[PDB]
């Protein structure tokens, strides 16, 4: 009780000093704490779903959706398949199940593991921001990696949030994945949405980036190596010297657009290189977040109109065909009344 | 008009089911990944050239040495992530090869699709499903979604054809 | 062997005229009169045993009846087909616009 | 489901804490630079 | 095609009397038909009876007629069921029902007039597109 | 029955998939006569005109014209408000030529099999054992060729 | 449909759940169709339809008002979906209604505008995390934290 | 006294109302007047599924299985005509209410039995010379069992009976002869059987209670397959007024 | 969850008054407390202490 107390604060210690440690292989830290357990538990119970779970009800029809390897899947139409839409929003762990076999028949599994992967990515987040404090670094790594796990957030969580089930968040997996985007795209018209716009832009100019940047440096390394070596055993780890020449590699993209639309700073170019597909995914993350609540794309359906009152059809007019064939035969089964409300 | 191209690639090639196009998907979204990815790495193993709390003017372009730590980065993604460039040139290489590889992958499922040549059907899900009416995946889901695309899109889409469809053919489920 | 029962309805008068003992309830929009007075009418005292019969539901109108046999000739009956009369079809058969 | 409940409940509470009192504990003297913070 | 005189043209009763509506009347009642009317009615369907339709043919089908002006601003007066058995004032936004749907207050028959030659113009220009539902978007 | 076996789209190579492996027996089968072609009227006797398939159709309706391309008769998907279906209709099928030459099908869901039939051009009868088909189309050398080809340049 | 003679309690639907009415997971009764994950829902006007054990058959066959009518017709077709230029209804709809339910526009609002506070958060929080350690503009060249640790492996 | 927010989520909303252990009277019956059940409830316990043994001589059983679709179980607020015969027998006709359910139940194994648990047009009736209704009474009737899935729904494929493909159109040149049950729905309707056992009677209110055995075929997926046999066992309460 | 809604479940204006009855007396009480105190070590020793 009276020294006691120092002999149990000093092994608190310790272990304070072991989860914080800048010497494991894998950075562990408090936020790994709650991280590592939680992904664990998806993880886990992913895999198992994925190989062997039985069909799922998912939009509460008593109509069940195989998703597993053993039932009949292979790895691209394979899923973990929501839970039922009779459920809603409403929380359903495995102690609210009658049994293992209700709560697999309802997609008990599904909202276990979107759970605990929201938990762990976050926690996954938090845990960059750790380490680079540990290791005396700058700190907004985990700013780019929030622009992913705003996405992930807005369709397992956001989306079922707006529409009051989690039977509308993204299947886990390849085909479900397609069912969530056309899906999508016949009840919000996401395509015609600025914010999914700009999310192309970020992951096509963030493709072309990485292309350029990869391109211009391989470009201008400086001659270490001979013609039947690999140019990357010119550069040492942890050498001082830079291995390109950064004036050749900005006097070519100099001449091949202007001077004035290169880079010549290093740090400005590395910034941009981050900014421009972090920006365009949290805009596409905010585009799914805020179709959540049915704010959506650019509607100009019969837009143009002639001397006498007949529409003349544009390309907008187009997808509203596409957009209708996918709205009346999905979820064939589920309607009984004639608007898609949500 | 491009998202119209998109959406009919979807009813008639079903073309997200194609593995070409997932190379494609794949290169794409790697490639952007691995622009965010070093672009912020680089700017958080900076080290501290300058005075300034704004940090871009602590570069000169004609310096010998490295702007940033790539020890220290590595050290980080090595403990994060369980692995970490620490070859600057293979990095950049990388950069080059993942986006260029993927593009280069799609054109192939393209060149496919311009002789019909799909991914469209898992035979075995469909002899399965057809002798199986309780057989259900999201492999069939999406078929049925194509075949909606197809008969209510391809009157106006394709006007040369004089498609009349009468409403009593059209597929449609419940209600909708 | 087996058979769609709908699809062979639709060689009988059922694809013709309106089934006071089958056809869902929308269908008597197509003539002056019939909805939804009569037309509710019609579908609770359902089956009849020929179109005439429909003449006999009890507490029609004058005027009703009047309207009714103006209207015999777009009626037919034929037997009751349980997949088109169960679920509440007759009032809502899952078809809107 | 009783037992499996209430063992999930001890086990999410115990790593709760862990990482709230983890972060009580002097964390931001926890780097390789001004440690008196 | 233009929107002409012969177009704008339509029937004022039961009795074969027309009306030739001006470009003016017909563009204030499309204007008014959207601000009371489209959020059941868009497009001459009726979202919430899907059986209902604004279609010439079936107006001409209701009791009384309502396939002409005078028709039509009664029904807005007066709202009936399609048969004319039951009065649906207290459902449908009429005239007489204006104090629990306030939309049809300080409506006057000029507007009523020209609401009602909106829908009878409207198919002449779209044909079965009026009345057609997604079908025919 | 050479040329009649050219106007079928069984044989034309851009039907077929990526992952369709083998010759184009294995798909519809080995075709082994033509059936005759087929005329369908409507209860009035006026020929119809079956709707063929194109290329880019997995799948295709069962649609009917007459000579002028006016609609007479379908296949409906939703019965409820059919007004064209065979029944209704009064569609028959007879054959000219080939194995059918001089018969006539008036059983609905007969003649409805051979409108299905007819979306594919000429009608033949296939051999769907010996390799095991499972009625899904294949492309030819042709398309096989000309893939190859374009990628590899 | 009850006006039109329909028995809404014994209704089956397609799939075998009540058209209309069905039971929530714990047995209340509810609204059919895909609403059935919105039974947590309540408000004035259908409250008076709810018992005990959920919404009661002989109230919905006996008491509904014209007053609820009125109100479930406007708020069906004042339904919180349109298009960002205003465009009321599902994303097929044709224009026609000047419409976006303020609870979207309040409900999107804000959540763009959380979403970049909790970046804000984690920009602001980092960056004074790291200056009150001394190392917000770098590292120092001459004291390189990692360069004192032992390698990983 | 309970009112919605004190039942919501507890599961008693899928209970059927119960009578005291003092309610063993008797409730009289005037052979002049006409009465009427306002309010029939079941409640199935237990849903048994018989075996189907590949000894075509093997007596098969009834085994219990595993209720996977929650406490969604119960038929409620049924009422009609309770007549009274020329013998003194009561016949109930059932007129209207929630008188079906979904269900799926589970056997050992994982194979899953949909059926649709129903009383629909049931004609039930005592034995004669029901003076008053006792704790001896009993209930005996059939029921009507229509297609589990109404004449719209479609398969995964798209097919059905009044909508849908007629064929499997992803096979477009397979036989069709071997896929005809599978091409062709059909709807089918057969009969049930359900024993009532009053067990209590409150004699002044006109509530009684008791056990049910109901038997009915299960789902047979619009005919792609044979339907199973199915016991359903519960409670039951229902309360007679004159009409 | 779904069927609780934590607060956004408050359904009569008696708890939306009553409970910012609570929520003023709280802010007062803590506002006055804050203007009597200064932060505890245990406090001092888990924050960061800067305009930022
Ligand atoms: C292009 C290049 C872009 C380059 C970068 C530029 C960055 C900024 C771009 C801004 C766009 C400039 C033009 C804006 C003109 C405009 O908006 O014009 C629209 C209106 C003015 O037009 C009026 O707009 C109205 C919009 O309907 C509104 O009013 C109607 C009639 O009463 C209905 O009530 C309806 O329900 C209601 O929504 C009607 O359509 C009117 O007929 C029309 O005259 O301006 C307004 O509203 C003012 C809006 C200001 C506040 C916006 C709040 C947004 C909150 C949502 C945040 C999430 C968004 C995510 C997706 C993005
Ligand atoms: C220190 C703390 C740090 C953080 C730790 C976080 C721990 C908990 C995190 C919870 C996350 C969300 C869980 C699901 C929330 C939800 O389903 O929220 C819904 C609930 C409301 O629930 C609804 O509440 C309703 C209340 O209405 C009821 O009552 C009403 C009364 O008028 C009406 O009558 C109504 O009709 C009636 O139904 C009903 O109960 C519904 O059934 C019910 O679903 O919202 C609410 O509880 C309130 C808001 C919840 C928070 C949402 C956060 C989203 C975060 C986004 C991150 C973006 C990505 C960032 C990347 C970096
Ligand atoms: C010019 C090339 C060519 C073409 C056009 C044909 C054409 C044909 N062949 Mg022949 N064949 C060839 C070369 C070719 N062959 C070669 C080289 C061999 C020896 C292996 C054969 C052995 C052969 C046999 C044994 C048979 C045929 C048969 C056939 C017929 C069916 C073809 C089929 O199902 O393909 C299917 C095509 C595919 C499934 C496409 C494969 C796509 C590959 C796997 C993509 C790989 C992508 C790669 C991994 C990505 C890397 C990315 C990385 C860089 C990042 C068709 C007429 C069949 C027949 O009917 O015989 C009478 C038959 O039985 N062929
Ligand atoms: C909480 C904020 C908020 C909300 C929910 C609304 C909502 C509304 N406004 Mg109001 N308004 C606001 C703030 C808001 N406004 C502000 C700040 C101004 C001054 C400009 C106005 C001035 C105003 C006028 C003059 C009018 C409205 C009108 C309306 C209605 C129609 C809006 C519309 O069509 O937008 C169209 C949508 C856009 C233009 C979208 C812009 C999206 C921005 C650019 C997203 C990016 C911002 C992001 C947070 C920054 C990212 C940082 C970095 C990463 C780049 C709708 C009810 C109209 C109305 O009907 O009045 C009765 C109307 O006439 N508003
Ligand atoms: C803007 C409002 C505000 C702010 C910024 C502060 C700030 C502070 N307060 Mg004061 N306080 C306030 C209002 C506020 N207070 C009010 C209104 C009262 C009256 C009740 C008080 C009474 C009060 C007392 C008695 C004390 C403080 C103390 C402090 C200091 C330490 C706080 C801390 O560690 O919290 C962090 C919280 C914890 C460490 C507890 C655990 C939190 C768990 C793990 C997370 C819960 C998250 C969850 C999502 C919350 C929402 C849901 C939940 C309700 C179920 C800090 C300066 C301390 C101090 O030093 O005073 C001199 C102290 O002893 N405050
Ligand atoms: C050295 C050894 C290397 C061995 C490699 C082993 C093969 C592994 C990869 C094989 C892939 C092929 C899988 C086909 C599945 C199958 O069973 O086929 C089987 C098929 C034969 O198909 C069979 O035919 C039978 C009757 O003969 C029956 O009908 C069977 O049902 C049918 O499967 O084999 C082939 O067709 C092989 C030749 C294919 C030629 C393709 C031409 C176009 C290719 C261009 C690709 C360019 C890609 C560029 C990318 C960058
Ligand atoms: C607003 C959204 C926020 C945008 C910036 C966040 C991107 C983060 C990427 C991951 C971390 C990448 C990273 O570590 O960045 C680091 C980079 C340099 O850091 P410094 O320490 O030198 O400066 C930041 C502070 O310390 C202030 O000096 O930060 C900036 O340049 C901030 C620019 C803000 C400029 C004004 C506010 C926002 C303008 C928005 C438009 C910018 C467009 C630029 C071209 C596309
Ligand atoms: C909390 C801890 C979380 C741990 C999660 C486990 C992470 C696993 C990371 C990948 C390990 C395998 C690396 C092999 C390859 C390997 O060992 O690379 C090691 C290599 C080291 O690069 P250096 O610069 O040292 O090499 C330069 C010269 O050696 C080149 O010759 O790293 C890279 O090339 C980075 C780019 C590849 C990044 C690949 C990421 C792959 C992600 C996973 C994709 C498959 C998913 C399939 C799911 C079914
Ligand atoms: C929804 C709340 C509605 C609004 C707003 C308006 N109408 Fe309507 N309309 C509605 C219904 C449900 C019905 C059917 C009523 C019934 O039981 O019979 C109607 C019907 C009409 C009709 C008759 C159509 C016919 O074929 O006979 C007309 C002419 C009509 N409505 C016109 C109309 C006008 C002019 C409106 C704006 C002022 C209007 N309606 C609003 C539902 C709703
Ligand atoms: C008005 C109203 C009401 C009421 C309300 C109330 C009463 C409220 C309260 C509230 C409250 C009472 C709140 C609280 C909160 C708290 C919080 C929010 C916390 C936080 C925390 C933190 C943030 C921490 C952090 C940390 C950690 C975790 C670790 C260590 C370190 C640190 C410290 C950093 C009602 C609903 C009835 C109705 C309506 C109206
Ligand atoms: C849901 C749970 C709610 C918990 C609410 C907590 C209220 C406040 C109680 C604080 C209790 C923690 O008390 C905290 O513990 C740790 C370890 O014991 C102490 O010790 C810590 O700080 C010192 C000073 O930086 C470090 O040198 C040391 O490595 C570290 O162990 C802290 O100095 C003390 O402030
Ligand atoms: C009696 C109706 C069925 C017989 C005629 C159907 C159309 S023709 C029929 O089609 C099959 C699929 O292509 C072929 O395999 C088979 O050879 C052929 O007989
Ligand atoms: C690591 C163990 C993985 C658990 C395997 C799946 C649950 S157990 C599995 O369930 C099937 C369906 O009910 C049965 O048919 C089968 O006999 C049984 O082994
Ligand atoms: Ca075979
Ligand atoms: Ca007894
Ligand atoms: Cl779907
Ligand atoms: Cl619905």
């Amino acid at each position: 009780t009276v020294l006691q107390r120092r002999e149990q604060l000093n092994l608190w210690e310790q272990f304070c000093s072991w989860v914080t440690s800048t010497n494991n292989r894998l950075y562990v830290g408090w936020f790994g704490v709650l991280m590592i357990p939680t992904l664990l538990a998806a993880t886990i119970c992913f895999v198992i779903a994925f190989i062997a779970a039985p069909p799922v009800d998912i939009d509460g029809i008593r109509e069940p959706v195989s998703g597993s390897l053993l039932y009949g899947n292979n790895i691209i139409t394979g899923a973990v398949v929501p839970s039922s839409n009779a459920i809603g929003l409403h929380f359903y762990p495995i102690w609210e199940a009658a049994s293992l076999d209700e709560w697999l028949y309802n997609g008990g599994p599904y909202q276990l593991i979107i759970f605990h992967f929201l938990i762990g990515v976050f926690c996954y987040m938090g845990r960059e921001w750790e380490l680079s404090y540990r290791l005396g670094m700058r700190p907004w790594i985990c700013v780019a990696y929030s622009a992913p796990v705003a996405a992930a957030t807005a369709v397992f969580l956001i989306y079922p949030i707006g529409q009051g089930s989690f039977s509308d968040g993204m299947p886990l997996g390849i085909s479900g994945t397609f069912n969530f985007m056309l899906v999508f795209q016949a009840e919000h018209n996401i395509l015609m949405h600025p914010f999914h716009q700009l999310g192309v832009a970020g992951v096509f100019g963030g493709a072309l980036f990485s292309a350029m940047h990869g391109s211009l440096v391989t470009s201008s390394l400086i001659r270490e190596t001979t013609e039947t070596e690999s140019a990357n055993y010119g550069y040492k780890f942890g050498q001082e010297e830079e291995t390109y020449n950064i004036v050749a590699a900005h006097g070519y993209f100099g001449r091949l657009i202007f001077q004035y639309a290169s880079f010549n700073n290093s740090r400005a170019l590395h910034f941009f290189l981050a900014a421009w597909p972090v920006i365009g995914i949290w805009f596409t993350a905010l585009g799914i977040s805020t179709m959540a609540f049915n704010l959506n794309g650019f509607n100009f359906n019969h837009s143009v109109v002639d001397a006498q009152g007949n529409v003349i059809n544009t390309w907008a007019d187009i997808i509203n065909r596409a957009n209708l064939g996918m709205e009346v035969m999905h979820e064939r089964n589920a309607h009984n009344f004639p608007l898609d409300l949500a | 008009a491009i998202f119209r191209f998109l959406l009919f690639f979807q009813g008639f090639h079903n073309w997200t089911l194609n593995p070409f196009h997932m190379m494609g998907v794949a290169g794409v979204l790697g490639g952007a990944l691995l622009c965010a990815i070093h672009g912020a790495t680089v700017e958080n193993t900076l080290f501290q050239d300058g005075e300034g709390a704004s940090t871009f003017r602590a570069f000169n372009p004609t310096q010998a040495e490295e702007t940033y730590s790539m020890v220290t980065a590595n050290r980080f993604w090595s403990q994060i992530f369980g692995i970490a460039f620490s070859n600057k040139r293979w990095l950049h290489f990388f950069m080059l090869f993942v986006p260029v590889t993927g593009l280069w992958m799609s054109a192939i499922g393209v060149v496919g699709l311009a002789l019909n040549l799909r991914s469209y059907d898992f035979i075995s899900q469909e002899i399965r499903a057809a002798e199986d009416p309780e057989f259900e995946t999201f492999y069939t889901k999406n078929l049925l979604l194509n075949e909606g695309i197809r008969a209510w899109m391809a009157p106006q889409d394709q006007p040369h054809e004089n498609f009349v469809f009468p409403e009593e053919v059209l597929p449609r489920g419940n209600a909708l | 062997e087996l058979v769609n029962v709908v699809d062979e309805k639709l060689g009988t008068a059922y694809g013709e005229k309106i089934d006071l003992n089958n056809t869902n309830i929308a269908a008597f929009i197509q003539y002056r009169g019939l909805y939804p007075t009569l037309a509710k009418l019609i579908v609770k005292n359902a089956p009849y045993e020929s179109v005439e019969d429909v003449l006999n539901i009890p507490g029609l109108t004058e005027r009703q009846k009047q309207i009714l046999r103006e209207n015999l000739e777009h009626f037919t009956v034929t037997e009751v087909e349980t997949a088109l009369v169960e679920g509440g079809d007759r009032y809502n058969n899952g078809l809107y616009k | 489901m009783e037992t499996l409940k209430i063992t999930v409940y001890i086990v999410v509470t115990f790593f709760v804490l862990l990482f709230v009192f983890g972060f009580l504990s002097g964390d931001p003297a926890r780097n390789p630079k001004r440690k008196d913070l | 095609a233009e929107l002409t005189p012969e177009v704008l043209t339509v029937p004022l009763n039961s009795e074969g009397k027309t009306i030739t509506l001006t470009e003016k009347q017909y563009l204030e009642g499309k204007r008014l038909f959207q601000y009371a009317c489209a959020s059941c009615h868009v497009g001459g369907i009726t979202k919430t009876n899907p059986s209902l339709d604004l279609r010439t043919e079936t107006l001409a089908l209701a009791t009384p007629p309502r396939d002409n002006i005078e028709g039509l601003v009664d029904y807005m007066k007066n709202p009936t069921t399609y048969d004319g058995e039951q009065e649906i004032a207290e459902v449908h936004p009429s005239l007489r029902s204006a104090d629990i749907f306030p939309k049809m207050r300080n409506l006057t028959e000029k507007d009523l007039v020209a609401i009602a030659g909106h829908i009878l113009v409207e198919p002449k220009i779209l044909g079965d597109k009026w009345g057609g539902g997604k079908v025919y978007y | 029955e050479k040329l009649a076996f050219y106007d079928y789209i069984g044989n034309n190579p851009a039907k077929g998939g990526l992952f369709r492996t083998g010759p184009m027996n294995k798909g519809d089968g080995i075709a082994q006569a033509w059936k005759g072609h087929a005329v369908f009227r409507n209860k009035e006797g006026e020929e119809l005109f079956v709707r063929r398939m194109p290329a880019f159709f997995e799948s295709f309706p069962v649609i009917l014209t007459d000579k002028n391309g006016v609609v007479k008769a379908d296949i409906p998907f939703r019965r409820a408000e059919s007004k064209y279906s065979f029944e209704q209709q009064g569609v028959t099928v007879s054959f000219y030529g080939g194995e059918l030459n001089g018969q006539t099908f008036t059983d609905p869901p007969t003649v409805k099999s051979y409108a299905r039939k007819a979306i594919f051009g000429e009608i033949f009868e296939f051999d769907t054992e010996t390799l095991n088909s499972d009625g899904i189309f294949r492309t030819s050398p042709r398309g096989w060729f000309t893939f190859a080809h374009a990628v590899f340049a | 449909d009850q006006k039109l003679g329909a028995n809404v309690g014994s209704a089956q639907g397609p799939t075998g759940l009540g058209k209309y009415l069905m039971r929530s997971p714990t047995g209340e009764i509810i609204f059919g169709g895909e609403t059935m994950r919105f039974w947590d829902f309540r408000g004035p006007w259908l409250e008076p339809l709810r018992g005990p054990n959920g919404l009661d058959l002989n109230k919905i066959k006996n008491d509904i008002q014209p007053w609820q009518e009125r109100r479930a017709a406007e708020y069906m077709t004042h339904a919180p979906l349109g298009s960002l230029n205003s465009v009321g209804g599902v994303a097929t709809e044709i224009n026609s209604v000047n419409f976006v339910s303020p609870r979207s526009w309040l409900a999107t609002s804000h959540f763009v505008l959380a979403f970049f506070f909790l970046v804000g958060h984690l920009w602001h929080a980092g960056r004074a995390r790291a200056a009150a350690a001394g190392f917000e503009k770098g590292i120092d060249r001459e004291s390189e934290p990692v360069l004192s640790m032992p390698s990983l492996d | 006294t309970l009112t919605y927010d004190d039942i919501v989520g507890t599961g008693l909303a899928n209970k059927c109302p119960t009578l005291d252990d003092t309610a063993r009277g008797a409730y009289p019956i005037d052979s002049s007047q006409t009465y009427r059940i306002a309010r029939l409830c079941l409640q199935p316990t237990t849903f048994l599924v018989k075996e189907e043994p590949k000894n075509k001589r093997q007596e098969a059983e009834f085994v219990p299985t595993k209720l996977v679709t929650r406490e969604t179980t119960s038929l409620d607020q049924i009422q009609g005509e309770l007549k009274v015969n020329s013998d003194g027998s009561l016949t109930f006709v059932e007129e209207d209410g929630i008188d079906f359910q979904p269900v799926t139940v589970q056997m050992a194994g994982g194979e899953r039995i949909p059926l649709l648990f129903t009383v629909k047009n049931l004609v039930a009736s005592t034995q004669p010379n029901v003076t008053s209704i006792t704790t001896s009474t009993d209930f005996k009737g059939e029921f009507n069992v229509p297609s589990y899935r109404t004449a719209n729904f479609l398969d995964p494929k798209g097919r059905g009976l009044a909508s849908g493909y007629d064929s499997a159109i992803a096979l477009p040149q397979a036989k069709e002869e071997e896929l005809a049950r599978a091409n062709v729905k059909r709807f089918s309707l057969t009969k049930g059987q359900i024993s009532l056992n009053v067990a209590k009677v409150d004699g002044r209110t006109g509530e009684i209670a008791g056990t049910f055995e109901s038997e009915q075929l299960s789902d047979d997926d619009m005919g792609a397959h044979e339907p199973h046999e199915v016991k359903i066992q519960g409670v039951f309460y229902a309360s007679i007024e004159p009409a | 969850f779904g069927g609780e809604g934590w607060i956004v479940s408050v359904n009569n204006l008696e708890d939306v008054v009553g409970g910012h009855i609570w929520i003023g007396l709280i802010c007062i009480a803590g506002g006055i407390w804050h203007i009597l105190t200064t932060p505890f070590g245990w406090a001092r020793r888990a924050f960061i202490w800067s305009g930022e």
